[PDB]
RNA sequence: CCAGGGCUACACACGUGCUACAAUGGCGCAUACAAAGAGAAGCGACCUCGCGAGAGCAAGCGGACCUCAUAAAGUGCGUCGUAGUCCGGAUUGGAGUCUGCAACUCGACUCCAUGAAGUCGGAAUCGCUAGUAAUCGUGGAUCAGAAUGCCACGGUGAAUAC
RNA sequence: UCCUCCUAAAGAGUAACGGAGGAGCACGAAGGUUGGCUAAUCCUGGUCGGACAUCAGGAGGUUAGUGCAAUGGCAUAAGCC
């Protein structure tokens, strides 16, 4: 957990790639290498591409998702089981 | 004898008996016996009813036995619908703080059958 | 009824600790004193409080300006 | 007692003038109630339903009946005639105290209680609730307790419909969530 | 050269430790006695603020001067009356603090709640001859943050050698 | 050797190394009388309890039951208390 008197946490260019995004009005999965940024409430609605070191994961932001970071619906483990 | 969902004994303290019900452990009931009045070290066998209601009220103060569960229970759902890390580890039945998954965590992963 | 074989089944008084008195045809052996009532429950009252179920963006917003 | 007339004055009253009854004989009358106690682990020792027996005498007023097992079956390991159950039918006056004890004084005590949901009803206004522990009567000491050993209640209305029998409980105040 | 991931995965097996299963103990109050070290993009008094981790304010010190830094077992008075219990403290939910571009994968700590296995351990096997074993605390290197490890320092302190 | 069904041709009876099943008992109650009662199997509802134990209601009407094989019977019960 992020100290309170430092605020949340997102990078530069993914929050303005959202806000162009909210101005551009489009609403395609676009992509980021940004795990650790949190979600923000203007962000509901849209597609993240969430890399998980190999792939570009599509997220879909809920109502849920919003206090949280981007990386957490992104495993980067890929297990199925031993036996 | 009887809070807000159950029996708390009575040959015992008040602190202890207190820490019975769920959502209650020790400095809640420090803080319920301070607002109360009641010395700590009185029993449910010497106090009366009217020490007890006003008791009942102050545990009713905090979010205790039926609802705490409740929240507990919902709480751990709305992690594992949501799908995130945390939910599926609940999902899968490992640790979810980072805990060394290698060799330990026999209380999350159960006892060793295979 | 069958005369000896039932249980002493008597008139008492319960003492309601929320306030209330009633006399019952019970069975306790002596004037039982309950807890709460069918009056001032929380289910009974309107009291029953199921939690906001998501306050996420209110959790944000009470957080951070 | 209480609820007989409480009955006799307001549920014959709104009954009447919310549902269509040119006569007061078509009112749906809450006629007997059974608390069934079905032990069933007695097929290694009777000290148990001999116990259950007693816990059911000191819940209601009346001495019960155990009931020996209908059929013989062998998933459950019973035999014909062996008791395996305790009943008691509750009717008339006794009844109406028993449902004043239900209502006003046993249901708050039911630990997270939240409400018994309505749609038990079985086609025909007869309500069944399932109490999981014997403890929510105040006739049992808790200083003797032995064993959780629940049982259920099912009210036997003469009503012919759920919704009929749903308004019958509800105007004698079921919590029905 | 860069960003992200991984080295932290988990049907399992083994090695080395730490915490325990309590009453020669647990909890609450008051209180006694150390040695060895480290410190300038550092150690950081006093006071104020918060239950606390901490923050604000900020003197002193390149040090037998100031800070880290209250030693803990012990002692005195209470309470617990042998229960998985006021033992145990894993797990998990919530709310935080600090370092750091950044704490999701994957840090440390604090609070509130929860309260798992465990009731002295199979076949086997290890260390130790005296200020030793056993037990209790403290300190340093690495280091922005991150020791139950490693290296050091003291306190109490045996039994047994035909 | 004995019993039940078919062969057996609508009275009885009727053979085969013809087709199928049982008996060599039980019970002082499982006999007598009086009084009372009525199944199987599904569906719904309900603590553990779940296809199947106990409860409550509904459907159905004897598909049940008979101390024991089969047939004939049985509600006025020959069935259950």
């Amino acid at each position: 957990p992020r100290s309170l008197k430092k605020g949340p946490f997102i990078d530069l260019h993914l929050l303005k790639k959202v806000e162009k995004a909210v101005e551009s009005g489009d609403k395609k999965p676009l992509r980021t290498w940004s795990r650790r940024s949190t979600i923000f409430p203007n962000m509901i609605g849209l597609t993240i591409a969430v890399h998980n070191g190999r792939q570009h994961v599509p997220v879909f932001v809920t109502d849920e998702m919003v206090g949280h970071k981007l990386g957490e619906f992104a495993p980067t483990r890929t297990y199925r089981g031993h036996a | 004898a009887r809070i807000a969902g159950i029996n708390i004994p009575d040959h015992k303290h008040a602190v202890i008996a207190l820490t019975s019900i769920y959502g209650v452990g020790k400095t809640r009931s420090k803080a319920i016996l301070a607002a109360a009045g009641i010395a700590e070290d009185v029993k449910i066998s010497e106090l009366s009813e009217g020490q007890i209601d006003t008791l009942r009220d102050e545990v009713a103060k905090f979010v205790v036995e039926g609802d705490l569960r409740r929240e507990i229970s919902m709480s751990i759902k709305r992690l594992m619908d949501l799908g995130c890390y945390r939910g599926l580890r609940h999902r899968r039945g490992l640790p979810v703080r980072g805990q060394r998954t290698k060799t330990n965590a026999r209380t999350r992963k159960g006892p060793r059958k295979p | 009824m069958k005369k000896d074989i039932h249980p002493k089944y008597e008139e008492i008084t319960a003492s309601c600790s929320c306030g209330n008195v009633m006399k019952i045809r019970s069975t306790v052996g002596h004037d039982l004193n309950l807890d709460v009532c069918s009056k001032c429950h929380p289910f009974f009252t309107g009291k029953q409080r199921d939690v906001a179920t998501g306050g996420r963006v209110d959790r944000f917003n009470k957080r951070f300006n | 007692a209480k609820l007989h007339d409480y009955y006799k004055d307001e549920v014959v009253k709104k009954l009447m003038t919310e549902f269509n009854y040119n006569s007061v004989m078509q009112v749906p009358r809450v006629e007997k109630i059974t608390l069934n106690m079905g032990v069933g682990e007695a097929i290694a020792d009777k000290k148990l339903l001999d116990n259950a027996a007693a816990d059911l005498a000191a819940i209601s007023g009346q001495k019960p009946l155990i009931t020996k097992a209908r059929k013989s079956v062998a998933g459950f390991k019973i035999r014909q005639g062996y008791p395996i159950g305790c009943k008691v039918t509750l009717r008339g006056e006794r009844m109406w105290e028993f449902f004043e004890r239900l209502i006003t004084i046993a249901v708050p005590r039911i630990r997270d209680f939240r409400g018994l949901s309505a749609k038990s009803f079985d086609g025909r206004g007869n309500y069944s609730m399932g109490v999981r522990e014997q403890i929510i009567f105040p006739e049992i000491d808790y200083d003797k307790v032995d064993r959780v050993r629940g049982l259920d209640i099912t009210i036997t209305t003469t009503a012919k419909s759920d919704e009929e029998g749903r308004a019958l409980l509800a105007a004698f105040d079921f919590p029905f969530r």
